[PDB]
């Protein structure tokens, strides 16, 4: 399997399934490097972020917890289809990309912060990460090159 | 700046 990919076991349904311990993506196909990635991202900050404060409110004070739950939620609407990524980054990530839909243009390594980076190379060009922790917050990665 | 290092 690809960089990071592992086979698990559904605690509801008994069928087999492949985990990402790099991006925690999670999927019940079998998956399908880079001098540079680009990617976008939504990001839910939280009371334990390195700046509890964003363009959306100026004292985050959910807590890490809830922000896990937020991001999950947005995981599941963006799954199903309900919502895309892109929208959901314009009107609910904590970070000043969420103006260009969270896109953070072009980067190689050496550059972001190492959780971020990891699952930003792992995955492969149109998949999307699980939720991904770094000292700014959760993120939600969408690899675009 | 935000998730840069």
């Amino acid at each position: 399997l690809p960089p990071g990919w592992e086979k698990a076991m559904s605690r509801s349904s008994g069928r087999v399934y492949y985990f990402n311990h790099i991006t925690n993506a999670s999927q019940w196909e079998r998956p399908s490097e880079p001098a540079r990635v680009r990617c976008s991202h939504l990001l839910v900050k939280h009371s334990q972020s390195r700046r509890p404060s964003s363009w959306r409110q100026e004292k985050i004070t959910r807590t890490k917890e809830e922000a896990l739950e937020l991001i999950n939620g947005y995981i599941q609407k963006i799954k199903s289809g309900e919502e895309d990524f892109e929208s959901l980054a314009s009107q609910f990530s904590d970070c000043s990309s969420a103006k260009a839909r969270g896109d953070l243009g072009a980067f190689s390594r050496g550059q972001m912060q190492k959780p971020f980076e990891d699952a930003s190379f792992a995955l492969r060009t149109g998949e999307m990460s699980g939720p991904v922790f770094t000292d700014s917050g959760i993120h939600i990665i969408l690899r675009t090159e | 700046f935000x998730x840069a290092q």
